[PDB]
């Protein structure tokens, strides 16, 4: 790409962190130069903190700004809590039951071995648990999760494999447990 | 135990005169705004029906943060950003079907600054029939992450890069996708 | 149904 003239960067960060709905609000605002964090609000605190040398003249000038300071105090209210009602009931109340399921892996590494993959996809929120069973009892050990995977989109994925060595008659079973049901959600797999 | 949190997240980057003001609820986009329209852009066409955002005020804020970069420059000495080169990763959104549609993602994690070149290839040759992406989205350690997506009928026959530049990386990055 | 935002402040001097 060219062009290796320095860049410098400058990102301001306005936090709102909510606990229990809205019972506990903290808002953290950060400023950043480069990658360095220099200087913050946090309405724990009270007031605007250095974190680095390069904050201090930021800290020292804003703290002696009274009005600024009551905006910024108050702002748990007038911005945080606010901007959480607006946007509750399509973000915090987003809810998309993930698409389940299972097929045994195209390339198998192993013979008389059957790598399994129970794929979840298209989901929100986040939080999700995906257990594997043989024949009713929980997996504990072999088994790989590619983990949570944002795709950027408001929907998650994951891929959950676990490596069997089945008998005829055994029966695996993938279980997926995510806000959206009430119940776990199951597909089987029939060796 | 935080639940949840929403960030308005901006920059400014200079030489390349650039910026960018968002929001997000638990690191997923609500809205941009673009800066050369001047409009608020959702992530999700719906959100537009259940909430507004004055795009102007992105613009003032964009102003004093221009002008904040500058006073920084100075007063750090002049001191440039270190670059850091992304980890980029390629998948569907779903698994591959043969004749199927699907969607492929480029994610483009962990770099800094915020300027990439992205290029979605399909058996060498640039492809754009209908991909898009999204901004530069905060990360904690206050790197940046990035989507691209390409959606697309399987096929046996096609293989797909992601081609990604940076000036933290010494050649180009070409993540590779084929149908297993 | 309004998002606010914060004003960016200027720096220091």
């Amino acid at each position: 790409m060219g062009d290796t003239r320095p860049r410098f960067l400058w990102q301001l960060k306005f936090e709102c962190h909510f606990f229990n709905g809205t019972e506990r609000v903290r808002l953290l605002e950060r400023c950043i130069y480069n990658q360095e964090e220099s200087v913050r609000f946090d309405s724990d605190v009270g007031e605007y903190r250095a974190v680095t040398e390069l904050g201090r003249p930021d800290a020292e000038y804003w703290n002696s700004q009274k009005d600024l300071l009551e905006q910024r105090r108050a702002a748990v209210d007038t911005y945080c809590r606010h901007n959480y009602g607006v946007g509750e009931s399509f973000t915090v109340q987003r809810r998309v039951e993930p698409k389940v399921t299972v097929y045994p892996s195209k390339t198998q590494p192993l013979q008389h071995h059957n790598l399994l993959v129970c794929s979840v996809s298209g989901f929100y929120p986040g939080s999700i648990e995906v257990r594997w069973f043989r024949n009713g009892q929980e997996e504990k050990a072999g088994v790989v999760s590619t983990g949570l995977i944002q795709n950027g989109d408001w929907t998650f994925q994951t891929l959950v494999m676990l490596e069997t060595v089945p008998r005829s008659g055994e029966v695996y079973t993938c279980q997926v447990e995510h806000p959206s049901v009430t119940s776990p959600l199951t597909v089987e797999w029939r060796a | 135990k935080e639940e949840h949190v929403i960030i308005q997240a901006e920059f400014y980057l200079n030489p390349d005169q650039s910026g960018e003001f968002m929001f997000d609820f638990d690191g997923d986009e609500i809205f941009h705004v673009d800066m050369a329209k001047k409009e608020t852009v959702w992530r999700l066409e719906e959100f537009g029906r259940f909430a507004s955002f004055e795009a102007q005020g992105a613009l003032a804020n964009i102003a004093v943060d221009k002008a904040n970069l500058e006073i920084m420059t100075k007063r750090s000495n002049y001191t440039p950003i270190t670059n850091v080169p992304p980890e980029v990763t390629v998948l569907t959104n779903s698994p591959v079907e043969l004749r199927e549609p699907n969607v492929l993602i480029c994610f483009i994690d962990k770099f800094t600054p915020p300027v990439v070149n992205v290029t979605w290839l399909r058996n060498g040759k640039p492809v754009t029939t209908g991909v898009s992406e999204t901004v530069f989205l905060p990360r904690e350690d206050h790197l940046f992450r990035k989507f691209h997506y390409l959606p697309f009928l399987p096929s046996t026959e096609d293989v797909y890069d992601c081609r990604v530049e940076h000036w933290g990386l010494d050649e180009p990055l070409l993540k590779h996708w084929e149908f297993d | 149904p309004k998002y606010v935002k914060q004003n960016t402040l200027k720096l220091a001097r």
